[PDB]
């Protein structure tokens, strides 16, 4: 992915 | 006043299923999908810095600019400085693309660069390779298209042709130039690409270039900024951005901020909770917003959404352009990006940086707590403000990428998801825009979160996305999001609306998708649906039934699972559901369950027969859509048992015979579409291939519901809407009409001999019905239905009711007379059909619904207040049809051999009366049991009862008249007649007026007596009169003789 999604479980 | 009465009247046959045509919405060409995913497997860093020696071309100033990659070369020796600069640049690039083969080249020779580029291309033949060049230590590129590098002895700069440079490289590659005349390099690259294209006849779009300056322009030499400026912007945007901000006059607004404090800024680029991470996040969001708002959709997807490294490079290139514009420096890129230095988002960036770094002195000295920036909260507030009045398809909001960015973190995740769901609720265009921005992968990743508060928002968003675009089923199954949806649907505590939302999502996931069907079957979705099948919610039951139908569509394992769970037996209950939509869904599910027998054991045959018989009792259904779904189910049955149906058909030229009879009944259906489908199905059996199978659009029509907005208030509730204003005007007109009629009646009744108009009709006027308020009368003929007016005196419409020759239109009624009136036309054979737009200028005749009733002619009596419809005829049965549920509610036996010649009821009471051919006038009260429904039965006539009408007054007086012409007024509380009158020896037709007790009779000798309830002679009009009708409010009477003439009479 282009960005970094955090705090996903 | 009388207004309250009109408002609280249900509008029969006025709903989505009746107005909108039952069909699936055409799927738009969804291009939000990414075509390919490139990766920068390797990166080439060519650094021709020439530390310790100044190029002859440019005479550097005494202070000059000595900062390259945030390193001062002169303080640590030439070779050591060069090596550390290379390592630092590699670290900076790894900050964005940690996984890539970085091969630094420090002051290389043409052969060294050749070998490096060839090796990198061989390693990654079809993946992007970044080529970084620094021409700070070498002379400027020449117009001929050459780049200067060093020889072995470092005594002379040897050129390197761009032609050979790209010959060594490959088509997939991106070039970053940091030179003085980098625009010259870009121009030479483009010219060489054009030369290659010309030569090929007898790699221009694939290659991407980032240049520090235009051909003419020179790099800045200001001592404060780094010498390596373009690469600093591209790779370390935040540090250079903060330095540049600290170099501007805006610092005057914030005293006590200096570059020294910037050097000691706490936090890192990753932890978004720290000031530096928050600043990096804000910068990323602002650059993404600028790119999305400014660049076109295709270029934005190609550059800022293809791969991480290129997207980051261009996002930082926006900042590079903004920074270097102030120094008479114009960066150049291979795809010409429209300028972004004046975009309004840079002001927001400056404000955010100011607010963030205004607290820096306190953090450094006092060690206070860092308060998070309100930038994201303010942007989401702006997005909410836009949504407040964003119903119109105006310019898209500029905060969509901001919402995308804030979705990443958890601080404002709930509000971001709520706002995104609200935006998607706007319509399919909103969801297309959202998916184009690139929310799909991140929303998909959200399903991995176990936070119980995200389930409603996530299911709303995913239901919208699946409604607009059904190709997301593969992605959802791949990521195992169907497990998340099943967990959502398995929670009784969840609100019903979100549960049906998830049911729709699951139905779309398994819609003609074997992988998804298997995944859901292994998820016990059959049991989950069954447990939630009897829930008190129409839409939830409908969509659970649809999901069950789609699960076992051409899937034997799902059918076996349902049989083990007794799915068909439990689903049988929905066949009696009052809501027609749930009945249609259940019929579709049962048909799909039947259609995949695939020649299993005798138990399969028995279950198939049981389902066939349970569906075969659904022929007598009021909803044409449910009958069409039934016809599809029997078509599936036929396909499963083609040979048996063929044998049964050839037999007549006992299970399958019953289904054949049902299909024949559906073939002669009043609704043209159902009849056509049934006839096509039967013809598919006569010539006995796969092409004969037809699938209705009911499922897609239901799926269309989630595409339309749900959150916003319905238009009906809108007080100032045009539709409600028109309805209010119509109700005011109706109230005025009633008041005028009452005033006229209060003045008494005078002789009525005025002939408003005399005309000629193509056929025999059989039944004439007056529209209560608007000046229109519907006259039905043997093969047509005319609509005439007594004010303009012009023929408005001429229908063909559609019934065959032997049949005839017997009864007629005006549904929803107060407003949006329909016309119910019931033929002698039982076919009841409803017409719309029958007296409109710009609208053609339309059929709303129709359904074979029953099965003297046939008599119909509509009751608007309670919404019931009662039919009777030659049969000994008085059926009670409910238009709300579209099912026969009660079946009261007539208990007489003779046919029901007339039928009427008293409002607000159950006093169904019925004139009989023998002469008896029977009264029925439906409140009590069917066996005791009969109340009174008095026989004082021996003839066909022309009209046993009833007065709407509380003291109802059944004015029953037979062919003998003797009037006998009866009461429901007296078994004997109260008034006995004799009028005409031979009577043909008559009508009665409830408000004014005027009984209009006919005669064979052209006489037309309009007498009173007391029998007093009033008029004897001199001209077979086979149709009389009284306007329900006015004292208007229509007379149609055997000759095809129509006249209406009034009192002065």
């Amino acid at each position: 992915r282009v960005f970094f999604m955090d705090d996903v479980e | 006043e009388a207004d309250l009465t009109d408002w609280n009247l249900p509008l029969a046959f006025m709903k989505k299923r009746h107005c909108e045509k039952i069909e699936g919405s055409k799927s738009l060409a969804q291009s939000w999908r990414m075509k390919d995913r490139m990766k920068t497997v390797s990166v080439a860093l060519v650094l021709c810095l020439n530390v310790g020696v100044d190029p002859p071309d440019v005479v550097k100033t005494t202070p000059c600019a000595r900062l390259e990659c945030w390193i001062d070369p002169l303080s640590m020796g030439p070779q050591k400085a060069l090596e550390t600069i290379g390592a630092n640049l590699q670290k900076q690039y790894e900050n964005w693309q940690p996984r890539a083969r970085y091969k630094q080249s420090l002051d290389p020779t043409v052969d060294e660069v050749k070998k490096l580029c060839t090796s990198l291309r061989r390693n990654a033949k079809e993946e992007r390779v970044l080529f970084h060049y620094n021409g700070h230590g070498v002379p400027r590129p020449t117009v001929n298209g050459e780049v200067w590098v060093f020889n072995k002895n470092y005594t002379q700069y040897i050129p390197l042709s761009i032609y050979d440079l790209q010959t060594w490289m490959g088509s997939p590659s991106i070039f970053v130039y940091d030179c003085s005349n980098a625009g010259l390099i870009v121009k030479s690259f483009k010219q060489f690409a054009l030369q290659r294209e010309q030569e090929l006849e007898v790699s221009m779009k694939n290659c991407i270039q980032l240049a520090a300056c235009e051909a003419t322009e020179l790099l800045p030499m200001i001592p404060d900024l780094p010498a390596d400026l373009f690469t600093s912007c591209l790779t370390t945007p935040i540090k250079i951005a903060l330095r540049w901000f600290c170099m501007q006059k805006c610092v005057s607004l914030v005293p006590g901020v200096t570059l020294d404090l910037i050097e000691k800024i706490p936090g890192r680029l990753n932890d978004r909770r720290t000031p530096l991470g928050e600043l990096n996040w804000i910068f990323t969001a602002i650059t993404d917003t600028i790119a999305w708002n400014v660049l076109p959709r295709d270029l934005f997807q190609k550059l800022f959404r293809q791969d991480l490294l290129v997207a980051s490079l261009f996002r930082n290139f926006l900042l590079a352009e903004r920074i270097m514009r102030s120094y008479n420096c114009t960066p150049v890129s291979s795809p010409r990006l429209p300028p972004t230095y004046m975009h309004a988002m840079w002001q927001a960036w400056d404000l955010a940086v100011d607010i963030c770094l205004s607290q820096l002195p306190t953090i450094i000295e006092e060690g206070t707590a860092f308060r998070h920036s309100p930038f994201f909260a303010e942007q989401l507030t702006a997005f909410q403000v836009w949504l407040t009045m964003g119903v119109e398809n105006r310019n898209p909001p500029e905060q969509l990428p901001i919402v995308l960015q804030v979705l990443l973190s958890q601080v404002h995740r709930l509000r971001a998801l709520d706002l995104l769901g609200r935006f998607l609720d706007l319509g399919p265009w909103a969801v297309s825009l959202a998916l184009s921005v690139g929310i799909f992968p991140y929303v998909l990743k959200l399903l991995q979160s176990s936070a119980r508060e995200l389930r409603p928002l996530l299911v709303f968003i995913w239901a919208k996305i699946l409604a607009v675009d059904s190709s997301c089923q593969a992605d959802l199954v791949k990521d195992n999001g169907h497990k998340y949806f099943l967990s959502v649907l398995a929670d009784p505590y969840m609100p019903a609306e979100h549960r049906t939302m998830t049911a729709f999502i699951l139905a779309v996931i398994v819609n003609s998708y074997h992988t998804g069907q298997e995944a859901c079957l292994q998820g016990n979705l059959i049991a989950i649906c069954l447990e939630q099948l009897n829930d008190p919610h129409p839409l939830l039951r409908q969509w659970v039934a649809i999901c069950l139908g789609r699960i076992w569509q051409n899937f034997d394992s799902a059918r076996w699972c349902g049989v083990r769970d007794s799915a068909h037996e439990k689903l049988y209950s929905l066949l009696s559901d009052p809501i027609p939509e749930v009945r249609c869904a259940a019929v579709f599910a049962l048909g799909t369950f039947v259609g995949n027998s695939a020649e299993r054991t005798d138990h399969s045959t028995t279950i198939d027969h049981n389902v066939a018989m349970m569906l075969a009792q659904l022929v007598s259904d009021g909803s044409p859509m449910v009958r069409k779904e039934l016809v599809v189910a029997l078509s599936h049955l036929v396909v499963q048992y083609e040979s048996n149906f063929c044998t049964v058909a050839l037999q007549f030229i006992s299970v399958y015979t019953q289904i054949w009879r049902v299909l024949l009944h559906l073939a002669a259906d009043p609704y043209p579409e159902v009849s056509d489908v049934a006839m096509k199905v039967l013809n598919s059996i006569a010539y006995k291939f796969i092409s004969a199978t037809v699938q209705t659009g009911f499922c897609d029509w239901s799926a269309r519901y989630f595409a339309q907005p749900v959150m916003k208030i319905p238009e009906e509730h809108d007080l100032e809407s045009q539709i409600r204003k028109e309805r209010e005007w119509r109700f005011l007109r109706n109230s005025r009409v009633r008041r005028q009629a009452q005033q006229v009646i209060q003045k008494g009744i005078t002789r009525l001999d005025d002939q408003i108009f005399l005309n000629r009709n193509p056929g025999v006027p059989s039944v004439v019905k007056f529209h209560p308020f608007t000046p229109c009368i519907a006259v039905a003929d043997k093969d047509s239905i005319c609509f005439w007016d007594w004010e303009k005196g012009e023929k408005l419409d001429y229908f063909h009711n559609g019934n065959p020759r032997y049949t005839r239109v017997t009864a007629m009624e005006y549904l929803n007379g107060q407003d949006c009136s329909l016309l119910l036309t019931a033929t002698d054979d039982g076919a009841i059909r409803v017409w719309k737009n029958f007296a409109d200028l710009e609208k053609n005749p339309e059929m709303v619904t129709a359904w074979q009733g029953l099965s003297a002619g046939m008599v119909v009596d509509w009751e608007q207040e309670t919404g019931l419809l009662m039919s009777s005829g030659d049969v000994r049965i008085v059926r009670i049809w409910d238009t709300d549920r579209e099912m026969k509610v009660q079946d009261i036996p007539t208990g007489a051999d003779s046919c029901v010649t007339s039928l009427s009821c008293d409002s607000h009471r159950s006093l169904i009366v019925a004139g009989l051919g023998d002469g008896s006038i029977r009264v029925y009260d439906r409140r009590m049991a069917l066996s005791e429904c009969r109340v009174m039965t008095y026989r004082e006539h021996t003839a066909w009862v022309v009209k046993a009408s009833l007065q709407k007054r509380p003291d109802g007086h059944i004015v029953s008249v037979s062919v003998n012409g003797d009037v006998r007024i009866f009461d429901p509380r007296m078994p004997e007649s109260v008034n006995v009158l004799q009028i005409v020896k031979g009577l043909t037709a008559l009508d009665i007026h409830p408000q004014a007790d005027l009984i209009a009779c006919g005669s064979v000798n052209q006489f037309t007596a309009i007498y009173n309830s007391s029998g007093e002679l009033i008029n004897n009009i001199k001209y077979a009169i086979s149709c009389l009708a009284f306007h329900p409010h006015w004292p208007h009477l229509a007379v149609g003789s055997n000759d095809y003439y129509i006249s209406v009479y009034s009192v002065e």
